[PDB]
């Protein structure tokens, strides 16, 4: 999906910076294995801000 | 895919005349290097020194050229370094030595062809199988 | 003449050859004739390893340890030039031998301290006018303490310098900062001073011994660590030989 | 600051070419007639300050020379890299197949 | 924060197994009677009177 997006917008004229600069943060972060359900441990207990951070 | 004619068609000197090899030749020659050789050269390598391989563009780069039949059943006969400046027969098994590399005692012409035949055909088989050691398997 | 088989699992085999007591001669040195170390041998007696103070103003000493590596600390078998110089001294310039052995002794409390033990590139002099070697004669020099563990050793999570892991694998999104010293190896080399006090002279056959103190690093773990001083004091056996 | 001084020298001549005062010995089994005989030369004539100093060592014969000036091209010289020459890893660095 | 190791300095008991001693020597012999040596021995009587006491 972002990578359709960034296409449109530089179809569209935009530049490579201005592209990728118009995809939402949020949809970037569902783009990141840290966020992957089967990325975990049995015994890694609590939030996943505890293992790779809080993202900021 | 097949064992063809092709495969089969190998280079016989450095001067780019080739030789047709029998199925019966392949086979031979395959049976003859596991009886002489394979203990340390199965699957291309080389046990007892494993930086030098029988790949063919190995045997190209070596002195005299060893990637055709002549240069492999000359090495049979008359071993030497990759550099052609040792004559290695006491280390390595060869006709001139099958006093001390007693197997050799038995191999004729036709078998020492039959194994060089075996030697170039073999990668054009397996690729980099051939001489790729462990990493290949 | 002791074979093998007399000395084999007996520890003489670490043990540096001796001299009798009626070995207090001289051997001369021919200024025109060249010369050779046919066998240079080291017999580590003691290891002892420099304290560290806590306040960095106190006088730090060196406290003894205990072997735990048992007797595999001897250097034997080094050969090399021995030179005649202008002003008369000798030079010994160490060519090869068993030249390095790595130990570990165990400090009170029981901290390990491995090191490498050596003569690497041993280059040592004498006194100069030595017309002939004798109970006076002693040896000075340096030589080269290499990393004790070379390029390619892997630390336990499979990092290491020519080869392994760049990185903590086992800790994916931790900040590689703090991390830097244990993530990225380093090659340490070092020197190290040595001196060989003649104590016994045959010079008839051209045979020396004595004592040594060698002093230099201990292992510093591919730089993860600092390393510790260290000063080894034993015997030493040499035949000098016209070359 | 910490470097790990391998990867440092893969981005140099190193990465590119036979060092004559580093590579692995085995590496001059890549171009006809420099191993072994040259190789060992080489090695143990090293370091030089220039690639065409090979051609310096003692006993060479003039094929010997040849060879080696025909494969000048293929090698390089840097820095004795400590990490690279020590534990006699130039013969043998742990490298098989 | 420590309690009964005084008290074993105090009537003689100075020295480590491990070759230390309190008053920061190195290499001393504190043959079994050692901090360790001492505790050892505790445990064991310890033992043997837990045995005597299912007997009585
Ligand atoms: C439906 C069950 C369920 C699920 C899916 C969750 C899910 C979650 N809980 Mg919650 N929670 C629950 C019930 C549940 N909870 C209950 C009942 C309580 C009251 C105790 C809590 C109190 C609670 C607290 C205080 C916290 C959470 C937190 C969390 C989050 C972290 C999970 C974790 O680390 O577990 C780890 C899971 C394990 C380590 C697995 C344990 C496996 C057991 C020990 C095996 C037992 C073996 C057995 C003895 C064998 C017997 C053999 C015999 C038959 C022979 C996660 C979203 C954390 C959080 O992030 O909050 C914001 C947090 O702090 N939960
Ligand atoms: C009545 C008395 C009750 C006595 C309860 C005694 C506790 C028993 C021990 C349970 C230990 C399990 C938790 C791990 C230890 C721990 O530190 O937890 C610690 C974690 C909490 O996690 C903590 O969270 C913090 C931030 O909130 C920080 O991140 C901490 O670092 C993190 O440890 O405990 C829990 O998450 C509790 C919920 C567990 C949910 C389990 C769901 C699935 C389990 C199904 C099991 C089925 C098994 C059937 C087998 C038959
Ligand atoms: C069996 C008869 C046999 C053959 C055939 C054979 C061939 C062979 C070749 C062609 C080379 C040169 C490789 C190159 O790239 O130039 C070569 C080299 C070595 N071999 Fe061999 N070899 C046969 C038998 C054996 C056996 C049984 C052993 C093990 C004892 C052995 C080992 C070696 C070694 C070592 C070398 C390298 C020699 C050197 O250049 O110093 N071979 N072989
Ligand atoms: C002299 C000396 C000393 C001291 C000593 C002591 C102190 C001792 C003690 C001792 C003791 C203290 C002992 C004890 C013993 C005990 C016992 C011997 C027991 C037994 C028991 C039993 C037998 C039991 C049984 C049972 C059970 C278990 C269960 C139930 C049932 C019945 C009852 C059967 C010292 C060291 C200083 C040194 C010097 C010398
Ligand atoms: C054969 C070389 C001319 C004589 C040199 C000294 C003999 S050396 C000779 O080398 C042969 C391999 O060439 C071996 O067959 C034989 O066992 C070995 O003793
Ligand atoms: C009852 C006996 C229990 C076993 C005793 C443990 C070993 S003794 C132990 O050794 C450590 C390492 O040398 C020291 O650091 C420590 O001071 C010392 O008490
Ligand atoms: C149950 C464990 C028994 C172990 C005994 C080890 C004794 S060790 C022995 O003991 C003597 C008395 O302390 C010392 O004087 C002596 O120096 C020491 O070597
Ligand atoms: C129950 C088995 C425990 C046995 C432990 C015996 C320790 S025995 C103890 O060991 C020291 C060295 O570590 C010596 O310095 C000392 O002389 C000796 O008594
Ligand atoms: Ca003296
Ligand atoms: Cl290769």
């Amino acid at each position: 999906e972002i990578n359709r997006r960034v296409q449109a917008s530089l179809a569209s004229g935009a530049t490579l910076e201005e592209a990728w600069s118009a995809i939402p943060e949020k949809l970037a972060f569902y783009d990141y294995i840290g966020n992957n359900p089967a990325k975990g441990g049995l015994f890694r207990t609590g939030p996943m801000n505890k293992g790779d951070g809080i993202a900021q | 895919a097949e064992l063809t004619p092709e495969v089969l068609t190998v280079p016989l000197n450095s001067e780019g005349k080739t030789i047709t090899l029998t199925e019966k030749q392949y086979l031979e020659g395959k049976r003859l290097f596991q009886y002489a050789c394979a203990s340390c050269h199965v699957g291309g390598i080389t046990k007892t020194n494993p930086s030098l391989d029988l790949r063919t563009e190995t045997l190209a780069l070596a002195t005299p050229p060893r990637d055709n039949i002549e240069g492999l059943v000359d090495y049979m006969k008359n071993p030497t370094t990759y550099d052609g400046e040792q004559e290695i027969a006491e280390v390595h098994p060869s006709l001139r030595s099958a006093d001390i590399f007693p197997k050799m005692r038995n191999l004729t012409e036709k078998d020492l062809v039959a194994i060089a035949g075996h030697i170039l055909v073999e990668p054009k088989i397996l690729g980099d199988k051939w001489g790729g050691g462990k990493v290949y398997y | 003449t002791l074979t093998y088989d007399d000395i084999v699992g007996t520890g003489l085999a670490n043990k540096c050859p001796t001299l009798d007591d009626t070995a207090r001669g001289a051997y001369p040195i021919d200024s025109s004739q060249t010369y050779r170390i046919a066998r240079l041998c080291l017999q580590p007696t003691t290891f002892l390893v420099k304290e560290e103070p806590k306040n960095k103003r106190q006088e730090a000493e060196f406290v003894p340890t205990k072997l735990v590596t048992r007797e595999t600390t001897s250097l034997d078998q080094i050969q090399g030039e021995l030179k005649v110089n202008s002003d008369g001294s000798l030079t010994f310039v160490e060519e090869d031998g068993i030249d390095f052995q790595p130990v570990t002794v165990q400090m009170a409390g029981g901290e390990r301290i491995p090191l490498l033990f050596t003569v690497k590139n041993l280059v040592a002099s004498t006194q100069p006018n030595v017309t002939s070697i004798t109970t006076s004669t002693d040896f000075k020099g340096e030589f080269n303490v290499p990393s004790y563990r070379t390029a390619n050793f892997l630390d336990p999570k499979g990092r290491g310098l020519a080869s392994g892991y760049d990185s903590a694998i086992a800790l994916p999104q931790a900040k590689e900062e703090e991390l830097a010293r244990a993530n990225v190896k380093r090659f340490s080399l070092t020197k190290g001073q040595i001196s060989l006090n003649v104590a016994k002279v045959d010079g008839r056959t051209g045979e020396i011994a004595g004592t040594f103190e060698s002093e230099q690093l201990s292992d510093d773990d591919m730089g993860a660590h600092e390393p510790h001083e260290v000063k080894i004091q034993g015997v030493f056996y040499a035949s000098i030989e016209p070359a | 600051e910490l470097v790990n001084v391998v990867d440092e020298k893969l981005g140099t001549a190193y990465g590119e070419k036979i060092d004559l005062n580093n590579t692995n010995i085995a590496a001059f089994i890549q171009y006809r007639g420099l191993y072994p005989t040259l190789a060992k030369l080489i090695v143990k004539n090293a370091p030089y300050e220039s690639v065409e100093d090979v051609l310096n060592i003692p006993g060479l014969t003039e094929r010997q020379k040849q060879i080696l000036r025909e494969n000048l091209e293929h090698f390089t010289v840097t820095e004795v890299e400590t990490a690279l020459v020590e534990g006699g890893d130039r013969y043998n660095n742990g490298l098989y197949k | 924060g420590m309690f009964v190791l005084p008290f074993m300095a105090r009537l003689g008991v100075t020295g480590s197994w491990s070759g230390w001693s309190i008053t920061g020597e190195t290499g001393i012999d504190p043959g079994f009677w050692s901090f360790e040596g001492v505790a050892l021995a505790h445990i064991v009587l310890s033992g043997l009177l837990f045995l005597a006491a299912c007997w009585h």
